[PDB]
Formats: structure tokens, C-alpha cells, sequence
């Protein structure tokens, strides 16, 4: 009697997300535990880069927040059993507030880490005298509370209701936003201009600007040999593709996500056909994947290129097996 | 040397013929300076608000 | 023959050992096990004070308890006003590598010295008013771990050369020297009386001497590792003892022994700074894990734990007044206590 | 046919 | 709510916190830099060649301010003071190639120091720069005397050349760390003229790598 509200895929492609997730699941979770656990066992001169490891530890909990409180929900009741809702009636805008909230920590999170890049390399005498860890420290307090206060309009917007033919059924509970379309319009483009244009803006002016100096670096150090030459310019070679990989990394990841929420928030009901439905469908699938491979690829960047940070990691996996 | 014992045997010498208190005398001695002072203590006694400076 | 010497000396230790042993007739828990404790002194931090762009080594309070001084390796010392934060005073130091530092009692003069072995007057009250060196003591061949005041004219030091020294600073020179240390003095502590004076040094031992007479009265021991801080206890006929190996002893001037030890299993760090409140019942530690207990010194249970440094806690001391506590550390920010 | 699960 | 005085004297604090922020804005800039020895190790002639505590050398070098702390002077217990230089940028750590005949022997109390300030906690990140002291009389000095004195084992082949590479790899094969920090290794006469441009040159390396350390980007 509810067929119609049912979304009808192929199910082995949805055995083939789930198993991709599942992958992404251990991958993220093993990946940012460790990086937490290997960021709290540096302890030799906290001066300055304390800032950046409380910035690299922040990013870890939030991509692990993302991972622990999105994905068992999210995966059973938006990839198997959509239709009956089985959570219930104030988790779905807590649901919401929580993902959003761990969505906007990571935005935040890049872009704080490449403002601290920046400051760290292109003004590298005042980073020292003018930010202090009690600074750093308020800082990642200020953009986890913002991150947390950004996500109420997600909270107020979301609910569930009851879209079967009939006023009451078992499985008519979905949930969905509850409040006019074109106020959850604004919330919606509220969310993807603040979450995207902004880090991505940030990210891309800071990054390339530090990018470029460092090449600047790359250039001056080929020019002018020396005991550690061929590790210098390896390491700022390593340095430039590091930067460019975040920039390219966030994009990929992040765009067709919020592409899928504009996507939804302007098509008008006149507009979708079963095409548009069936189609909707599977692109939640693979943006949802997409989502999940920012929360996976933050370790694997740190394990690439510094080698201080590589041998500490695999001797903690060493001692785990 | 031997001027370098001797000196360390003199200072010893020295320390060694020094009157010495009881122990328990002067856990009384200790405590009694303890009880006669605890009252205008601002650590051990919390101050209101009004006496604070800070 | 210096093998029956060396005898006599043995045998005089060993006399020591017996008749200070033979003074034992109890310990000091088993006379205040009748006394409550004091409950849990919870204080929070007032009045953070910043401006030091390295580690602060050494701080010491006014006699007035409204100022107070600090040196850290940024070159420079700095006269604080504890009661509204604003710096009354900047000194650069000629040599940045400063260890100690001591504020004078009339509030005239402030000392300062480290590894460059010398250890500086400031005149701080003068006419075309700037902090201009007034005297500058040297001599000493080691590096200065704690210089204090006796008065305006008198400061004694205990320094990196096994020796501690008192010197007549309008003269220049040393009037009388303190010998008798294996190892160098790491801190220094005057009586209320300020006739007699406590030093500690890397030999575990803690020393009283006499600055007329110019000897060593008596000599403490009690533990294995170097010692960092003493402070006498307010009424002179006690002090403590901050080692390196995570214990604080109290030792007795009149019973010539140790009296008891403030241990705990979960610290194994050194402890770099030691302090008693006015009625000497509170005993102040700060140690290397950037944190400072508060030790019941009648009882060795710690009533409770200062937090909120994230570097390592190198120097403290409480008011005259008994008002606040003012804890210096290495992530050069100084916290007043309360 | 408007999809419901955003 | 503040008086006539009390506000004047928030001027002046603010003043005098402006003057503390400029002169440690300026004195970040500057490197400084612990030296070290045996003593008898021609660290005195580095000294000159950069041209009773603390001795410290102020010198410029192409726009770069150095600070050069001769701490030999200081003789105390080392364990006490050594942590005050916690963050310097580089250490020089000097040896006289020739003490291997010498015997007071000195070859391994040089290397017993060297290892004691490479693994010390305090410089677990603080990159080492060896000027390895000597080189004309240790060249003529391995003619006469046999490397086997020094060493147990060498495997043979004593010239200058292989003789100068084994004890640089004997000192680069002490430290325990290698990931965290890096070992600068110059064979230096009493009279060449490059001895500061190799300071320079290995400072900046350092300077460089902490950066990118600090970012994480290395």
C-alpha cells in the first residue's frame, strides 16, 4: 500500500556500497584513533608546533566523529530500510544536528589548519611572539562551538512525519524536512554557501599562496651543493603535492554532496519524475561515498610525507598485532 | 689530602657534640605553631570576597 | 695513617647516626594523627600575568605582597603589580642566561644571576628615573642558583661552584665563604631571625650555617638524588626539602633529623620549587609535570592540586601577606593563586 | 515524485 | 572606573608590552647557536674563524644574525644547565681528528660525548653540526701512526680519504635518532675560508626543515 514511497534499486549495488563503507569504516576509524593516539605521544619542546598538532588532532576527533556517529544509521536506514524509520521521533533532527555539526567541524577544521600553514609559513617570525597555545587552544574551542551553533537550523528543520496515503501506518514514518520549502531553501543554502564556498575560498587562496612561496623555496634551494640539499627540495617537492592534494581532495570529495542538497532544495515537484527519483537515489549513494573519503584521507597525507610522524605510526600498529 | 680528612674530621667533630631535642618535643613545637597561626592563614582559611584583593 | 683518619671520621657518622637515633622516640604522623585534616583547598587562579617570550626560571614576591619580580631567558626581568597585571618595571639583563632572582626587602634593590656567573644589582628608586646596575658581583666561577637579600647591603648566593658566599654589596667583595659541599648548591633559604641559613646541594644534603660565625652548624641528609629547593618553615626551627626523586622531606633544626617525607606513588617527576603558606600547615610543590600539589605538612596527604601550566612549574612563593600564590613555569606564564 | 531523504 | 593614576599606568604597561613585543619580534630572528668540545677539540679556532661564564660571539653573515654560546667555560655539573638551551637552532660540536694517537683515548671520550648530547632529551629535535677539526695534521699524523689504535676494527685501506669517512660515519651512526633530526658533517683546516658558509648554509637547511615540520608537511 506504501509501494510507491519505496526506492527500488539493483541490490547488489547496494551490497557493493555497503561494502565499500564498511571499508571506509575500519580504514577511517583505525586511521584516526592511531593518528590521535601518535599526536598525544609527542611531548619533546611544545612551542609553536603543539599549535599544529592540537590543529591535527582536532581535524582526527572530528573526521572520527563523522565516521563513529554517521555512518551505522545513516548506512541501515538510508541504504537498506529507508522506508520505516526505525530510529524515531527526536533522533531524526538530532541525527541532523549531528552530522551537520561534525560536517561543519571538519570544514572548519581544514581551513584552520591552512590559516596555521599560512601563518606558520609566510610570517614565520610572528606566528611565534603572537599565537600561544592557550590562543590555539581557543581557537579549536571557537570553531567546534561555531561548528556546533551552525547546526541548529538543521536541527529545527528536520522531523518526522508520516507520508503514507493513510494517517497512520507502521512503515509510512520517514524523515525529512518538516518546514516550508522555501525556508528550508535558505537553510540549505545557507548551509552550502557557509560549508563550502567558504573553506574551499580559504583553502584555495591560502594554499596556493603557500604553495607558491615554497616553490619560491624549491627554486632558491636548486639555485644554491649543500648536506642536505637532495632532502630539502624533496621535502618541499613532498610539501607542494601535499597542498594541492588537500585542495583537490576537498573538492572531489565535498562538491557532489552539496550538489545533491542544492539539487534537491531547488527542484520543484512538478519537475521530478521516476527518472530524476531513481537517479536521486543512486547519486545519494555515491556522494555519500564520496563524503566518506575526506574522513579517510587526513592520516593517510600525514603517513605519506613525514617521517617522523610514519615510524611512530606503524611501530603503534606493531604493538596492537 | 691528610689536611683535607682532617678538616672533614674537625667539622664532624664539631657537629657531632651538639645538644639535641626530643623528637616528640618538637612535633609539639611544630603543631603548637601550627594552631597559633592557623586563624589569619588566607590559604588555609578562605577569605570572603570583601577581604580578597584578587 | 689517613686510613685511621678516614676511621675517625667513620666512626664519628656512625656516633651521629646513633645518638640522633637514640633522640627518635617517635614520629611526627603518630602526634598529629589525632589532628583533622585540613579538607581540600580548592583555589582558583587570579590575575594571569603574561609577557615573558621564553622560559621563566625564578620569581620572588615584594615584602609589601603588592609587587613582584620575574626573570626568564628573553633577557629580561620584569616587575609586575599583582594586583592590576600592569608591568612597573622592564629590565634588559646584560646576559640573558638568568636562574635566579630575589627582590629585596625594603623594596629598593632586586638581585639577578645565572650562567654568567655573576650576580647583579639593580637600583630600582633613582633620580632621571631608569633600572641602572648599581654594583655587579663577580667572582664566582659557577653559575648562581639562588642569590638572596639579608638586607639592603648583604646578599648571600649559593652557586654552581659548591660554595655559597655573603658578600657587602657597597664594597664589592665577599666578606665571608661557605665551604663544605661535594656537589654544587642548587637553592638557598634565610631564617625570620636572618641569622642563620639553610642550603641545599647536588650531594643530597642539606646544610645550616651561621653567617657571623662563617661554618657549617650541622649537616642533613635523608635521600639519594640532588636537591632542587628548600624553604625554611615560618617559625625557623624547621624547613623542607625539594628533591629530584619526587619526594619533599621536612627536616628539623633543633631534633637534627628528618621528620617526614611527602611521597606519592604516581609522581616520579623532580620538584623544582618549594614553599610554605604563613601558618606553615600548607606545603607548596611544583614539580616537573607541570602541576603543584599542596601538601598537608603535618600529615603528607596531598589536600590539593594546582593545574593550568602547560610547561614545567620552575619557580614559586607565597606572600608575606599569605595572600596569594604566584607560580612561574617554563610556557612563561605566570599564575597568582588564591 | 519528489525524493524525500536528504 | 580607573583614576587619574591608575589609567597612566596602564599606558605605561602598555608601553613598555609594546617594547617587549618588538625586541622579541627582533630577537626571534637571530640564530642562536651551542658550542661544544673536549676542549682540546679546536673550537677555540672556530671561534676565530667566525671572527667567565657564558662566552657568546655576535656575528653576521650575508643578512643573518648569529648567536654563538662557547659554554666550555662553564664548568659545573652539566646536567643542571644544559636544559636552559632547550630550542636553540643548531648545536657545533667540535673534534680534533688528531686525538686518536692521544691518549688522556681522548677519540672515545669525544665520541662519549658526542653521544651523550645527541640522545639527551632535551635536544631530542636540535640538528647537529660537526666540525671535524685538524685535517692537515691528522693527514700527516695517519702516514706515521695506523688508525688501529683508535679503533679495534677498520678493514684496512688507511689513506686520508677513507680513514676522514670512517670516523664521519663512526660519529653519523652514534645518534640513536635519525628521522627527527640530521647530522651536518664538515671536514674543516684550521686556515679554509668556507667554514661560515657551511654555517650558513646548514643553518638555513634547518631553518627550512622546522618550518615544514612544524606545518607537517614534513
Amino acid at each position: 500500500p506504501s509501494s510507491e514511497l519505496d526506492v527500488n534499486t539493483d541490490i547488489y549495488s547496494k551490497v557493493l556500497v555497503t561494502a565499500v563503507y564498511l571499508a571506509l569504516f575500519v580504514v577511517g576509524t583505525v586511521g584516526n584513533t592511531v593518528t590521535l593516539f601518535t599526536l598525544a605521544r609527542k611531548k619533546s619542546l611544545q612551542s609553536l608546533q603543539s599549535t599544529v598538532h592540537y590543529h591535527l588532532g582536532s581535524l582526527a576527533l572530528s573526521d572520527l566523529l563523522t565516521l563513529l556517529l554517521a555512518m551505522p544509521v545513516e548506512l541501515y536506514n538510508f541504504i537498506w530500510v529507508h522506508h520505516p524509520w526505525a530510529f524515531g521521533d527526536a533522533g531524526c533532527r538530532g541525527y541532523y544536528f549531528l552530522r551537520d555539526a561534525c560536517t561543519y567541524a571538519t570544514a572548519l577544521n581544514v581551513a584552520s589548519l591552512s590559516v596555521e600553514r599560512y601563518l606558520a609559513i609566510c610570517h614565520p617570525f610572528k606566528a611565534k611572539t603572537l599565537m600561544s597555545r592557550s590562543r590555539t587552544k581557543k581557537f579549536i574551542s571557537a570553531i567546534w562551538l561555531a561548528s556546533a551553533l551552525l547546526a541548529v537550523p538543521m536541527l529545527f528543520t528536520m522531523g518526522e512525519q508520516n507520508r503514507s496515503a493513510d494517517g497512520q501506518h507502521a512503515g509510512g514514518l520517514v524523515c525529512t524536512p518538516t518546514i516550508h520549502t522555501a525556508t528550508v531553501k535558505v537553510v540549505i543554502q545557507v548551509n552550502t554557501f557557509m560549508s563550502f564556498i567558504f573553506p574551499m575560498v580559504v583553502i584555495s587562496v591560502l594554499n596556493t599562496i603557500i604553495a607558491n612561496k615554497l616553490t619560491v623555496m624549491v627554486r632558491q634551494a636548486a639555485e644554491q651543493c649543500t648536506v642536505g640539499g637532495p632532502g630539502r627540495v624533496q621535502a618541499l617537492r613532498h610539501g607542494v603535492r601535499v597542498l594541492r592534494a588537500v585542495v583537490i581532495a576537498f573538492v572531489v570529495c565535498w562538491l557532489p554532496y552539496h550538489v545533491r542538497r542544492l539539487m534537491f532544495c531547488y527542484i520543484s515537484d512538478e519537475q521530478w519524475t521516476p527518472f530524476l527519483y531513481d537517479f536521486y537515489h543512486y547519486f545519494y549513494m555515491v556522494t555519500n561515498a564520496l563524503f566518506y573519503v575526506s574522513s579517510t584521507i587526513n592520516p593517510i597525507l600525514y603517513n605519506l610525507v613525514s617521517a617522523n610522524f610514519r615510524h611512530i605510526f606503524l611501530a603503534t600498529l606493531a604493538c596492537l598485532c | 689530602s691528610i689536611a683535607q680528612a682532617r678538616k672533614l674530621v674537625e667539622q664532624l667533630k664539631m657537629e657531632a657534640n651538639i645538644d639535641r631535642i626530643k623528637v616528640s618535643k618538637a612535633a609539639a613545637d611544630l603543631m603548637a605553631y601550627c594552631e597559633a597561626h592557623a586563624k589569619e592563614d588566607p590559604l588555609l582559611t578562605p577569605v570572603p570576597a570583601s577581604e580578597n584583593p584578587f | 695513617e689517613l686510613d685511621q683518619l678516614r676511621q675517625e671520621a667513620e666512626q664519628l657518622k656512625n656516633q651521629i647516626r646513633d645518638a640522633r637515633k637514640a633522640c627518635a622516640d617517635a614520629t611526627l604522623s603518630q602526634i598529629t594523627n589525632n589532628i583533622d585534616p585540613v579538607g581540600r583547598i580548592q583555589m582558583r587562579t587570579r590575575r594571569t600575568l603574561r609577557g615573558h617570550l621564553a622560559k621563566i626560571y625564578a620569581m620572588h614576591w615584594g615584602t609589601d605582597s603588592r609587587l613582584l619580580v620575574s626573570a626568564s631567558q628573553d633577557g629580561k626581568l620584569i616587575i609586575w603589580d599583582s594586583y592590576t597585571t600592569n608591568k612597573v618595571h622592564a629590565i634588559p639583563l646584560r646576559s640573558s642566561w638568568v636562574m635566579t632572582c630575589a627582590y629585596a626587602p625594603s623594596g629598593n634593590y632586586v638581585a639577578c644571576g645565572g650562567l654568567d656567573n655573576i650576580c647583579s644589582i639593580y637600583n630600582l628608586k633613582t633620580r632621571e628615573g631608569n633600572v641602572r646596575v648599581s654594583r655587579e658581583l663577580a667572582g664566582h666561577t659557577g653559575y648562581l642558583s639562588c642569590c638572596r637579600f639579608l638586607d639592603d647591603n648583604q646578599i648571600v648566593t649559593s652557586s654552581g661552584d659548591t660554595t655559597c658566599a655573603l658578600w657587602d654589596i657597597e664594597t664589592g667583595q665577599q666578606t665571608t665563604t661557605f665551604t663544605g659541599h661535594t656537589g654544587d648548591v642548587m637553592s638557598l633559604s634565610l631564617a625570620p631571625d636572618t641569622r642563620l641559613f639553610v642550603s641545599g646541594a647536588c650531594d643530597a644534603s642539606a646544610k645550616l650555617w651561621d653567617v657571623r660565625e662563617g661554618m657549617c652548624r650541622q649537616t642533613f641528609t635523608g635521600h639519594e638524588s640532588d636537591i632542587n629547593a628548600i624553604c625554611f618553615f615560618p617559625n625557623g626551627n624547621a624547613f623542607a626539602t625539594g628533591s629530584d626523586d619526587a619526594t619533599c622531606r621536612l627536616f628539623d633544626l633543633r631534633a637534627d633529623q628528618e621528620l617526614m617525607t611527602y611521597s606519592h606513588d604516581n609522581i616520579i617527576c623532580g620538584i623544582t620549587s618549594v614553599s610554605f603558606s604563613k601558618s606553615g600547615r600548607l606545603l607548596l610543590a611544583g614539580y616537573d609535570d607541570f602541576n603543584c600539589n599542596v601538601w598537608d605538612a603535618l600529615k603528607a596527604d596531598r589536600a590539593g592540586v594546582l593545574a593550568g601550566h602547560d610547561n614545567r612549574v620552575s619557580c614559586l612563593g607565597v606572600t608575606d601577606d599569605g595572600m596569594a600564590v604566584a607560580t612561574g613555569s617554563w610556557d612563561s606564564f605566570l599564575k597568582i593563586w588564591n | 515524485k519528489k525524493p524525500y531523504i536528504l | 572606573t580607573l583614576s587619574a593614576e591608575d589609567k597612566a599606568a596602564v599606558e605605561r604597561s602598555k608601553m613598555i608590552d609594546r617594547n617587549l613585543r618588538e625586541d622579541g619580534e627582533k630577537a626571534a630572528r637571530e640564530v642562536k647557536l651551542l658550542l661544544l668540545g673536549a676542549g682540546e677539540s679546536g673550537k677555540s679556532t672556530i671561534v676565530k674563524q667566525m671572527k667567565t661564564g657564558i662566552v657568546e660571539t655576535h656575528f653576521t653573515f650575508k643578512d643573518l644574525h648569529f648567536k654563538m654560546f662557547d659554554v666550555g667555560g662553564q664548568r659545573s655539573e652539566r646536567k643542571k644547565w644544559i636544559h636552559c638551551f632547550e630550542g636553540v637552532t643548531a648545536i657545533i660540536f667540535c673534534v680534533a681528528l688528531s686525538d686518536y694517537d692521544l691518549v688522556l683515548n681522548r677519540m672515545h671520550e669525544s665520541m662519549k660525548l658526542f653521544d651523550s648530547i645527541c640522545n639527551n632529551k632535551w635536544f631530542t629535535d636540535t640538528s647537529i653540526i660537526l666540525f671535524l677539526n685538524k685535517k692537515d695534521l691528522f693527514e700527516e699524523k695517519i702516514k706515521k701512526s695506523p688508525l688501529t689504535i683508535c679503533y679495534p676494527e677498520y678493514a684496512g685501506s688507511n689513506t686520508y680519504e677513507e680513514a676522514a669517512a670512517y670516523i664521519q660515519c663512526q660519529f653519523e651512526d652514534l645518534n640513536k635518532r635519525k628521522d627527527t633530526k640530521e647530522i651536518y658533517t664538515h671536514f674543516t683546516c684550521a686556515t679554509d675560508t668556507k667554514n661560515v658558509q657551511f654555517v650558513f648554509d646548514a643553518v638555513t637547511d634547518v631553518i627550512i626543515k622546522n618550518n615544514l615540520k612544524d606545518c607537517g608537511l614534513f
